């Protein structure tokens, strides 16, 4: 989908903006016309990129560089936490196409835009990405993750910082990662629809799920941290960070929040629950014919393997907090099938103190 | 100046007590019966380390500008969905104002401002409970001048309640706007006057584009300068 005259310039301009380094006012023109009239000022994916890596160089590892780059921060906010919620914006207007809304043609302009975007994880203007590999010490996002093995190592890395009980472990998965890995996996749980219905292998089975060997790998990746039976003392690798000196917290700032445990797994086994949901989005897909090629996923048995480490747990906090989902409507379909998964087998290994919470969320779903 | 905003709460955050709270209510959401702990909103606040027992910011005081004072402060999603357990929809009025008031101080201070989540639901689904009218006639209770810090703030969090919210301020209504530019560049109140224009500018008002006669004052005008010229050239260029 072309651009028009109006948008070329904006485009221009705002890549102009960012050439000079001034991304205060490439946020700021954005931030100025959001709730105003039906225009949609729809970012470049040029610019959407940048805004993925501004989200990356938060305040608690990073404050001098950030208080370098605006000296006044009229906003009294960070570059980190403005582009964030602008991303956030753009995702949730993404996510709602109406012709009530801003436009029948920005709308469209904006979903190939993010798709753009994503594809790399218009020859009409110089964007700045020809000559620019590097956003305020932070490399990118779609060549940090284009290295050989770096887009697992950041899934397998903020899933065992989430409930981390130290101060810049769980602060970097709480503020960089575990916000952009629900953005993330929010597009791919779209450009794979607009796969589906413009076909006649998707965006989310390659290159996102064969990361990738076997189904029950799967499940000891998703938990990650929590207290289940660890059968396979061939766990994960210690993870690296994704940028140097995530894992570090700086002597300026001061964190304000007191995060009880419980919301610690609260936010974590949302995430988790959030990417089990992302793998059944395609493996209820496939036929009663033949299985998938790309992936080796078999869809019947890896039911099995998750519903094996929900049972063979150690904690019964970390089981409710699974089960106990806010949305029992966006999740539905896969949440019922992991409770009879679970409940299917205590009772054949033991003919405690959980089997109840699955009869609670079976008789939860009669509506 | 620095972290020099409203800071409701006060003290730390009872934080024993909070979780304590914070359990019972999973598997309740999931499935207040519970308020034996705290009996009423003061005292619902007075648990967050809100204020040593206060809804009004005393500029004579120089209550809008605090210090850090390094408090802790409880998840804000927490903290919005246990203040929206005293709402009371069918009560009387003297009770809803105090509730209205004490959600409203409670969602400008910096620390609440500065540690919310990405997605807002509890802010939007709070206001949609007042009245638009409602909300910004029983304002957020600071004065006209100083009006436009925290208004810019108010409208970083809600961005839909600003024609609805410069009428309630100016009562066309742009005789009053461009009265108003002076008076701040009569004197020298640069600060309110760069947040003056970033709160009007974009409205029904001063809309965006390159055409307001303000530019050709600040060109006279001439370090809290430079900003003001700098984002009225990016709004001309709109």
């Amino acid at each position: 989908v072309e651009l028009t005259e109006k948008h070329l310039l904006a485009f221009e301009m705002l890549n102009s903006m960012c050439l000079l380094e001034n991304y205060d006012h490439v946020l700021l023109f954005l931030e100025c016309q959001f709730g105003k009239s039906h225009n949609l000022a729809v970012i470049p994916f040029d610019i959407i990129l940048v805004l993925f890596t501004l989200s990356t160089l938060s305040e608690y590892y990073k404050e001098p560089i950030l208080r370098a780059n605006d000296p006044y921060n009229t906003s009294r906010e960070t570059l980190s936490r403005r582009a964030l919620k602008l991303l956030q914006k753009y995702l949730a207007i993404l996510k709602e196409f109406d012709s009530e809304q801003y436009n029948l043609y920005d709308l469209e302009l904006l979903r190939c835009q993010f798709f753009l975007a994503i594809d790399t994880l218009y020859r009409s203007y110089i964007s700045c990405l020809e000559q620019r590999n590097t956003i305020l010490g932070n490399r990118l996002l779609n060549l940090k993750l284009n290295e050989p093995g770096e887009f697992i190592n950041m899934i397998l890395w903020t899933l065992s910082n989430s409930l981390q009980e130290s101060t810049p472990l769980f602060l970097s998965s709480h503020e960089i990662w575990m916000p952009l890995l629900e953005i993330l996996i929010d597009l791919f749980s779209c450009r794979q629809d607009y796969f589906i219905q413009h076909e006649v292998e998707s965006p989310l089975a390659v290159f996102f799920e064969s990361l990738r060997n076997f189904a029950n790998r799967f499940s000891e990746y998703v938990f990650l941290n929590c207290d289940y039976k660890l059968p396979s003392d061939n766990y994960a690798t210690p993870v690296h960070p994704v940028y140097n000196g995530e894992n570090t917290i700086v002597d300026t700032y001061i964190p304000t929040i007191k995060c009880s445990p419980l919301y610690k797994s609260q936010k974590s086994l949302a995430l988790r629950r959030k990417l089990i949901g992302s793998c059944f989005k395609l493996l209820l897909r496939v036929p009663d014919g033949h299985r998938l090629i790309t992936p080796r996923i078999v869809a019947d048995d890896v039911i099995q393997g998750i519903s094996r480490t929900l049972a063979s747990f150690n904690d019964i906090l970390q089981f409710k907090k699974f089960f106990m989902t806010e949305n029992l409507s966006q999740e539905s379909y896969f949440i019922p099938l992991l409770a009879e998964g679970t409940l299917s087998e205590i009772l054949k290994d033991t003919q405690g103190t959980e089997a109840i919470l699955d009869a609670k969320e079976q008789l939860e779903m009669l509506h | 100046d620095k972290y020099k905003d409203w800071h409701f709460i006060s003290k730390n955050c009872h934080y024993e007590q909070l979780m304590d709270l914070e359990m019972k209510d999973t598997a309740y959401s999931f499935l207040e019966f519970v308020h034996l702990k705290c009996p009423s909103i003061t005292n619902l606040l007075v648990l967050f380390g809100v204020n040593q027992e206060k809804l009004k910011i005393n500029y004579e005081k120089k209550e809008n500008s605090r210090y850090d004072n390094l408090c802790t402060i409880f998840p804000v999603n927490k903290m919005l969905k246990f203040l929206m357990y005293f709402y009371s929809d069918d009560d009387n009025d003297d009770v809803r104002e105090f509730f209205l008031k004490a959600f409203i101080c409670l969602i400008l201070d910096r620390k609440v401002f500065n540690a919310m989540e990405s997605d807002h639901r509890l802010c939007f689904k709070v206001l949609e409970l007042f009245n638009e009218a409602h909300f910004i006639n029983s304002y957020f209770e600071i004065v006209d001048k100083n009006d436009f810090f925290l208004h810019y703030r108010l409208l970083q969090i809600f961005p839909h309640l600003q024609s609805a919210l410069l009428r309630r301020r100016f009562s066309t209504i742009q005789q009053n706007i461009i009265k108003e530019f002076n008076e701040f560049f009569d004197c020298k109140n640069y600060k309110n006057l760069l947040y003056f224009i970033l709160t009007m500018y974009g409205s029904k008002f001063i809309p965006f584009g390159p055409k307001e006669y303000f530019k050709d004052c600040i060109l006279d005008i001439s370090v809290e300068i430079s900003i003001l010229k700098g984002i009225l050239n990016l709004f001309s260029k709109i």
